[PDB]
């Protein structure tokens, strides 16, 4: 199969204030793809859709052939094993540092000796970087140093899909470049396909290999960076770089301003 | 979903998919293992991941536990691309 | 609409699949003991010492009770099977809906705003079976557990206003009648109360924290939603428990 | 260290400069009303229900122990005067330190961690003396009223339990012996009380608001605190009080 | 008096973990001026220091020639009539609706009549851009129409020092440029100087007409953008665009890597 | 600091400050005010702040109230500075 999931066509309403129509979107395996909108436009709700966690309106969402809805609910977690969320704010479980927070996964999979996880685990660390922080705390590190440990333990198993959720969003640009460059090594090194959804364009985009781009209610561009970057539409062009003003409204709706400053004009 | 190894006098010859689960069968005799072990041949190893690395750098530790230089024969491009990412020392895994 | 029956259809949900499932037990037991350590044991001091006050104002207020009927020996037998048939079940109820009643929702509540839950739920490791569990059983063996400390130490208490304060009765005072009042059936109509308590505070206490809407303030309003329905639920529970416990 | 002495000398700096200042009235009496209306008047609910169980078990549980000594009459001078000694004072501030004792840290904390309180703190308008000093006069004069609401609704409960479960005592419950029972220096130690806890209460369910490390885990473990000392203290001085007010 | 606030010699202490040392800042009037450094260094300490509501440890900062230390405490009210920050996430009194929550420093001000000021805040709103925003609460509006109206009620009394805490932090380009372009509309039509303490540069720098950075524990450089855009400095150098390992280090300190695999190596 | 405002007939002509504090003393008579006014000249007028500019709105709604088409003589560039930034609409500042 060419792409690692597609999700053929979602149109997801959350009650009444319908979220996604129709919605079109293809991850292919080993390209780190991406998708950005308007900030709160809920695609990390499209990001935990496509973990199954919840579930599409009316829609095939098929993570690498079968459908992410069709499934046993244990099967779901059978699958599972194949992807990782990285929720911003690290989600670094409180109670247990960072050493046992990376371990989590294996300790719940693997059957890996004690002092074999250890050590896959003191690896894993370095490799995002934190290594020294083992003993620390998840309440202590910083909210770089956070999302970087539970980058770290999102690898673990491999995970061959690991979504990113608005990884560097308030992040200064040091910490930004150490995250891009992090998750594009991955990418480059092992097998995985992340799926940043983001909306920091200078960065995404830098490693970003096929974009998505969506209005308020469906995608609207996709493509690559640089055919992208060059695309002539208002939408488009509005996000992907902040003009500011245009077919997103810079003033919200109101009433004539003219009444408004004279009541009983 | 399947693992072999031999002692075949100087070369350790495993074979397989060397994850984290296909492991514990090597993880316990590994000095028997590395009982008089030369080098390890790392050939008709299928893929690789990190539980594998791990136990291949216990392995080597007990090359030099008794204390010889081992080496590392056949390796694969994927190996030393995570040695690479794991940023492991040339020490430890050569 | 949504509190009608949604929202309890709900909470029945989230238990229905909290606890009958995998039989797992040698994963939990490490879990199961934090989850006490930090419910009951660190709780310890929320009712130790709130038993003494609670149980020294019943000595010294119902001293000056039978006192006016002279009847200063009845005191253990109008102290003790007082602060044991009722006030200990919920006075020790409310103090826990306090110190872990509510900082349940205040710490599970938070995991489901920090996204705990949802990246666990992400591993295959689900998150009820293995989060809510825990404090669940915490919980519902902790409750009656500190009942029965608070009731002791409420008797202390007593004690020291009966006895301390006033040299009145040394034996007199328990070890003559509370024989009298020491029987099984009343542990018995006390630990059944205890127990139907843990099960609903920390229920409700574990529905929030499960139901919170994820922000700031959402937790921070679901904390009282806890603390106010574990103690509605709580004195509702308890008169229709001693209704049917004593009404017969 | 830092609670042996740094925490109270500031838990008493913060109040010290909370009150006392310019005495602006017709500024503040707009926002008096609506902190009334959230800590006092929303969590009516929190004691007028929670009155009426806690009426109607002192009713069913104490009918039962003078129906032992066969004094059927004397139930109001046993439950009302209970509940307006002890009870009210004391179960309708847990409650309380429950729908308002805690909301509030868990209200004024959110504004030290949303930084609404150091920017009020920027615009010259003094936070404490605008946003501490209404909910604190709300509190201190809603409390002693809701422990009136609580023991007047705690004695109907009361009633339905003697009157309607078991018509027994008509006036003869209340306008017979309630007459020996209703005396003002009774309503008088029980407002004193009720005043002194609403003193207690409502300043550490407002000194942690004010000292909470502003994070969705600090305001939590705030909100902790408060229901935690707002009945350690609330108990303990129950029982001061008690004593200096009727071990005379 | 060329500058509107010097900061001549500040070293805050913050008890064991000194977080400034001896910094010198000068901020001048009319010039919206900027600071950007690591995240979570404790610039937002340094914005909350200007506004006199924590002290410095040993050091000099004069806003229009007066110490804000050496100050009345009320006084420093009369003062700080003269102030606002715009912190992150809005800080909208969560009770009273924006209209009202944007009035709040006339009413507490101003002694302006009903019409008049109903008039006002319905015209800095139409300001800022949130003028249909009136009647809405502010846990309804978004994270960034949260900022938005927070800049609205911050303008009034024309405080003639405005600071920015991060205000496009956690931001999409088109809320940031939204952002950028207010501040600097601001700038450009009224008097005031903001002080915008961020760290998304590319942003920040685009309006920023006069910017210092700091290390952890003092400024190491200052200037104007394109001044400081060809900065050839390590530390300044890293943190200008991310090059995500340098004098700050990428990765965490620990010992050896070797043993750390190999317990009892 | 100061404000002070004469009718001259068909000219309002107001001069000060123009704030939110001394505006005060003129916002309650305006009418009297703007009685038989036909353009008001904001001539010694030092600065201008919000307020001020709130208050010359009402001012030219009630120039227009009675039904006239008044005008702004004499304005100063921050004026016209504010009303672009507030984004005030050419028919009610003119």
């Amino acid at each position: 199969v060419a792409n690692l999931v597609d999700m053929r066509d979602v149109s997801f309403t959350r009650g009444n204030r319908c979220i996604f129509d129709n919605i079109s979107l293809t991850v292919p395996r080993g390209k780190i793809t991406a998708i950005m909108g308007p900030s709160g436009i809920g695609k990390t709700t499209l990001l935990r859709l496509i973990g199954g966690q919840i579930a599409p309106d009316h829609g095939e969402i098929l993570f690498d052939g079968e459908n992410i809805p069709a499934m046993s609910r244990s099967r779901l977690y059978t699958v599972r094993k194949r992807m990782s969320m990285l929720f911003q704010s690290g989600a670094l479980f409180t109670d247990m540092n960072v050493f046992d927070n990376v371990a989590y996964p294996l300790r719940e999979h693997t059957q890996l000796p004690a002092p074999l996880l250890h050590s896959t685990v003191m690896m894993k660390l370095e490799a995002v970087g934190l290594r020294g922080a083992a003993k620390l705390m998840p309440s202590e590190l910083s909210g770089g140093m956070a999302r970087r440990a539970a980058l770290a333990r999102a690898i673990a198993l491999e995970p061959d899909l690991i979504m990113f959720d608005e990884p560097f969003v308030g992040q200064d640009p040091i910490t930004m470049g150490v995250l891009v460059k992090l998750i594009s090594e991955l990418n480059s090194a092992l097998g995985v396909t992340c799926v940043v959804v983001s909306h920091d364009v200078p960065e995404v985009l830098s490693i970003a290999d096929h974009a998505w781009i969506l209005a308020d209610k469906k995608i609207v561009a996709h493509g690559s960076a640089q055919a992208l970057q060059a695309n002539p539409d208002p939408r488009v062009r509005q996000f992907l770089d902040g003009i500011a003003d245009g077919p997103v409204p810079f003033r919200y709706p109101a009433g004539d301003y003219h009444a408004d400053l004279l009541p009983g004009s | 979903e399947s693992l072999s190894w031999m002692q075949t006098g100087d070369t350790l010859a495993l074979s397989g998919e060397l994850d984290q689960d296909v492991l514990l069968p090597l993880w316990e005799m590994r000095e028997e293992a590395v009982k008089g072990i030369t080098c390890i041949d790392l050939s008709r190893v299928s893929r690789v991941d990190t539980g594998g690395l791990a136990l291949l750098l216990h392995l080597i530790d007990l090359a030099k536990k008794q204390g010889n230089n081992v080496t590392l024969q056949g390796v694969n491009d994927k190996v030393y691309t995570l040695a690479k990412l794991y940023n492991l020392p040339a020490d430890v895994l050569p | 609409g949504i509190k009608t029956l949604r929202t309890f259809g709900r909470a029945g949900l989230m238990l229905f699949n909290a606890l009958v499932g995998k039989p797992e037990f040698r994963k939990h037991a490490p879990l199961l003991v934090r989850q006490l350590y930090n419910v009951g044991v660190l709780s310890m001091l929320i009712i130790v010492v709130s038993g003494v006050f609670i149980g020294m104002v019943l000595g010294l207020q119902g001293y000056l009770v039978l006192t006016t009927y002279s009847a200063e020996t009845s005191l253990g037998m109008l102290v003790a099977l007082s602060l044991l048939r009722e006030l200990g079940p919920v006075v020790a109820a409310l103090l826990f809906a306090g110190r872990a009643g509510s900082a349940l929702t205040a710490e599970i509540g938070l995991m489901r705003a920090t996204e705990q839950l949802s990246s666990m739920e992400m591993m295959a490791v689900d998150p009820l079976r293995r989060v809510i569990s825990p404090r669940f059983w915490a919980g519902v063996i902790s409750l009656p557990l500190l009942t029965v400390i608070f009731v002791a130490v409420g008797i202390w208490g007593g004690s020291l206003v009966g006895v301390s304060w006033k040299g009145i009765d040394s034996g007199f005072f328990w070890s003559a009648m509370q024989n009298a009042v020491d029987w099984r059936m009343d542990l018995v109509n006390c630990l059944i109360k205890s127990v139907v308590f843990a099960i609903t505070v920390t229920w409700i206490s574990l529905f929030n924290g499960y139901d919170a809407i994820p922000t700031s303030a959402g937790i921070s309003r679901a904390t009282t939603r806890t603390v106010v329905h574990s103690s509605l639920a709580v004195l509702g529970l308890d008169f229709v428990l001693t209704a049917l416990m004593f009404g017969n």
